Formats: C-alpha cells, structure tokens, sequence
C-alpha cells in the first residue's frame, strides 16, 4: 500500500521535501522509486534506490536531488532544492520491474501521486 | 591494506585446484623383468621396445588391455631373432595366454606425482577420486562447524589459529609416508582453508561498505585470477610434486610470521516463486564450473597453455557484466551466458579429428559464457536482497554447493569407463535446461 505525502505551492524557487510510505514487506524486499507526470507529456523518471544504496538519476536533473532511505519509520524521502517553473507536475511513487524491459519503465505498482506547484 | 588480502585470495586457489599439476596419471605400460638384458644385447631403439613386446589396442580397449595385461614368454631363453620373436615362436599372437602385472609398472616421465608414486593406476583407479571427495567433504563439514568458534571466542583469535593449522597441515602432507596420512591431512586442510577464507571474506566484508562493494568484488575476482596464473609458472620449474607443495605451502607462514527474518520469504505466493529458482541456478553454474574445469585438466593435450588462455580469457567477463547493468535487463545476459554454455558442449561433442586451435577458442568461449552468468547471480542478490545477506548465504549456498561437489568427481571421472562422451551430454541438458527456468522470472500483469 504506496502513499504519498507532502507538496505545497513555493512562491519563486525554494525547498520542499517529499515522503513515500510502504507496508513493511515492499520495503525489504525489493526496489522502489519516484517517477513525474508532467501534465500535457508523457511520463518521466527523477531517481531510484536499491537496498544496497546505488542510486541513480536523470540527465537533467543530475546534482539537485538527493533521495535518502529511512529504517525506523519504513518511509523513503526526497529532497529537492532550487526549483525552476518548469518543474510542476503530479509525482508517482512506484515500484518499477528489474527483469524485462529496461529495468525502469515497467510498473506494477502506483499510489496516485499528489500535485506540487511552483 | 588490501595486500595481505590479495595474497590470502591468491593462496586459496591453490588448494581447490592443484590437483590438476599434483596428479596427472601419465603414461604407463606393465613391466617385465628380464627384458632390459635382451633389449640392451642387441639394441635397435629405445621408443620402438613397446611396439614388439607391450600389448596395444588402438582403436580401444586400451585401458585394461594394454596397460594391465603382460605376455607370459620366457623371454630369458635365447630364442629370438631381435625383430619379430614372437611371431618366430607362433604366426597368431591372438591366442597367447596373459595375465595380471606380479611386478608393476614403468612410467614416462621426468617429475613424478602421487599416482606414479603409490602405482595408483589399473584396479586402483578408483582411488584418486577419494582425493577430491574427502576435500569438498570437508568443505561441507566445516561451513557448520566455524560458526561455532568464532562466536567462542573471536573473530581475530580463529584467524591465527586456522592459518597455522594449516600452514603445518601443508608441510605435513609434504612429508606424509603412506596414504592414510595424506588422506587425513587434506580433510583437515580443507575444513581449515574454508574456515579462514570465511572468515577473512566476512571481515574484509565488514571493513569495506557497499558504496564500492561492486569494485571490491571485481578486484577480488582478479586477484583470484591472477594467483590463478602465477600457480602454472611454479609448476613449470619444480616438476615433483613434494617441492611443489613445500613451495605452496611456504608464503602463508612466511607472512605470517518487524525485521527481516528467513520465515518470510515462504509465505508470500511472490517471494517464494523467486527463492527456488534463484538456488536452482546456482547450484547448476556451480556443478558445471568445477565439472568443465576437472574435463579440461583431465584430457588436456597441453596443459600449460592451455590452462594460461583460460584464466586470461576470464577476465573480461566481469567487465561486460559490469557495462550491461545500465543498458539492458537482467535475464537477457543470464539467457545468453546460459545457452552459449551448452552449443559449445553439443559442438565439443561432434568436432571432428583435427588441430587444437579449435578447441582452446571453444573452451575459451564456454568458460567465459559460464563466467559470466555468476556475476549477473551475485549482482542481482545484492540488488535485490535484504540486509542480511552474509551469514544466511555463505550457509546455506555453500551447503547447496557442496553436496554437489561432493558427488561430482565420482560422476566425472568413472562415467569415462564405458563412454568417453557421456559427460558432456549431462552438462549440455543441465545447460539447456537452466536457460529455459529464467524465462518464468518476469511477473505477469506487467503494463508500463
């Protein structure tokens, strides 16, 4: 059970943090992710982590969010600073699948996002 | 630093693979007392004595035939012609009474080796397999039984004493007198080797984090190789097989003087599809490994060169393995490796006679496909796997694997008696077979 939570509407730039929570057995076992919407385009990929702690992120978006994984609370964060107004869309938190495809563009899981506006 | 680690990986894999330099069963024929006199008298050659007097069965049979059977003629009679005596006596050698070899037999070779040295051959053949089996017997017994100790005493105390134990066990077995011996000083060597490689691994685990883990892995899978290397060079210039051991065993004294829990992985209908095939696929790549490595040192024509190409030909693998991570999935490059391992079993099977500069390019590529195929397993558990990993794995994998090893060497090398070919077809149907499970990894009602 993927739910999200936080997301404002900053004035001009800033910084906001965004949370994601699992159930207990998704958050051990396997690898989760955040993925955007952008409304009037397709959808789009911002970052992952695994359970080892490699990470990866997108070309456009390399060196201003950093994503942390939490033990305690069974939550994943994110951190995102220095926005742009082009950054405004619905953010999704899925778990994408690792053997076919490309490793990153098939889902079996979402949790309907929440909106966060610049 | 990373030095001391290096050498202890590189002084592992002696011990797991010398037995292809230890014991290699060359050539032999049965010996004849009185002959030397006769051949001396009046010499014609010293390669071509065989071709008049010990049996021979080209096309086959040669086994027990020309190599544990001996003409019963007075040869000691001075009733010969010195170029066909036994045809002088009767025109039909066929008929001609035989029997077991009374005295022994004579070897061609410079160096000497365990089965040279106990006359380890014939009716005894059997026996070389006990070499193998009573070291992965041992490997088996101690992955139970270290645990015990360290938590006894301490992870830095067992460190010593299992590199002195074995230490003394190598200079012992150098010096060993009969067979028993040996047997025991290579239990005891191989539970010791396993424990301390165990416990070196999980403290090196322990100091180094998972931010280089794939790097640290690389390095030690090229340590490995090259301690792989530099063995073929110190085999080259001490061809007995006692100054061989001193010279191994010589260079480890010399330096050294709501949680996560294993009950929830078969509850769930999702995680418990995953588990089985994930060991299935271990346990195969570890039987074939160990099994193609024996193949190849059992029949090789040239075991230098050979052996050489191989451990250079795998160092790449690692490489691609780690360039594919971004790129593609993951059964893709676990398909390929599977299935270019059993072509080149199919295709090894029906080459026809002709020079080795095909069959070091097929080996080459089955060792590589195979090489492969481990990494992607190791990648994926760390991916994929929760926080303990360490205790759970070298347990029960190493248990998985070692049963298996167990048993292989018998398979091996008694399989060869009836058919020399039957080998190749198992591990051609194991890797054809464990190509076609990876295909049910991929979960349905999968919609981008």
């Amino acid at each position: 059970q993927l739910q999200e939570s936080g997301g404002g509407l900053v004035q001009a730039g800033g910084s906001l943090r965004l949370s994601c929570a699992a159930s207990g057995t998704i958050f051990y076992y396997e690898i989760m992710g955040w993925y955007r919407q952008a409304p009037g385009k397709e959808r789009e990929f911002v970052a992952t982590i695994d359970q080892g702690g490699i990470t990866n992120y997108a070309d456009s978006v390399k060196g201003r969010f950093t994503i942390s994984r939490d033990n305690a609370k069974n939550t994943v964060y994110l951190q995102m600073n220095s926005l742009k107004p082009e950054d405004t869309a619905v953010y999704y938190c899925a778990v994408p699948d690792v053997f076919v495809g490309r490793g990153w563009d098939y889902l079996i899981y979402w949790g309907q996002g929440t909106q966060v506006t610049v | 630093a990373f030095l001391i680690l290096c050498l202890l990986s590189a002084a592992f894999a002696p011990i797991c693979v010398g037995i292809v330099f230890l014991g290699f069963t060359p050539d032999h024929h049965c010996q004849s007392p009185g002959v030397a006199e006769l051949s001396q008298r009046c010499g014609w050659s010293p390669a071509e004595e065989l071709n008049y007097t010990v049996p021979g069965l080209g096309p086959a049979g040669e086994a027990f035939l020309g190599q544990c059977r001996r003409y019963e003629v007075d040869w000691n009679q001075s009733a010969l012609s010195c170029v066909d005596p036994l045809a002088s006596l009767a025109t039909n050698r066929s008929h001609l009474p035989l029997g077991p070899c009374q005295d022994g037999w004579v070897y061609d070779t410079p160096g000497s080796s365990i089965v040279t040295e106990f006359n380890l051959v014939c009716a005894d053949s059997w026996k070389l397999d006990l070499f193998q089996s009573c070291l992965n017997a041992g490997f088996l017994f101690g992955s139970l039984g270290v645990g015990y100790f360290a938590d006894r005493f301490g992870r830095k105390l067992c460190l010593l004493g299992t590199v002195l134990v074995n230490a003394v066990s190598g200079v012992l077995m150098a010096f060993s007198p009969n067979y028993m011996s040996m047997l025991l000083f290579r239990l005891l060597q191989g539970l010791v080797s396993k424990g301390n490689w165990m416990a070196g691994y999980t403290l090196i685990t322990e100091f180094v984090g998972s931010g280089s883990r794939r790097t640290v892995a690389i390095m030690y899978q090229m340590a490995f190789t090259v301690g792989l290397v530099a063995l073929t060079g110190l085999a080259y210039a001490l061809p007995h097989w006692r100054w061989l051991q001193l010279a191994v065993s010589l260079p480890t004294f010399l330096f050294l003087l709501l949680s996560p829990s294993f009950a929830d992985l078969f509850r769930t209908p999702r995680l418990r599809k995953r588990t089985f095939i994930l060991m299935y696929l271990w346990f195969t790549d570890s039987v074939l490994y160990q099994g193609l490595i024996l193949h190849m040192g059992a029949t090789s024509g040239n075991l230098y060169l050979d052996f050489l190409y191989s451990a250079l030909v795998e160092i790449p693998g690692a490489f691609i393995a780690l360039i594919t991570i971004d790129r593609v999935g993951r059964i893709y490059p676990m398909a390929m490796s599977n299935l270019l391992a059993g072509a080149a079993c199919l295709v090894m099977i029906f080459i026809s006679p002709d020079l080795h500069w095909l069959n070091i390019i097929i080996m080459c590529v089955g060792r590589m496909g195979i090489t492969i195929a481990i990494q992607m397993i190791c990648l994926v558990n760390a991916e994929l796997y929760p926080t303990f990993v360490r205790n759970l794995g070298v347990m029960v994998c190493s248990s998985l694997c070692d049963i298996g090893g167990i048993i292989t060497p018998f398979i091996v090398f008694r399989l060869r008696e009836v058919w020399q070919a039957l080998p190749l077809i198992l591990f051609a149907v194991l890797g054809l077979l464990a190509a076609g499970v990876t295909l049910l990894l991929p979960e349905t009602k999968g919609v981008a």
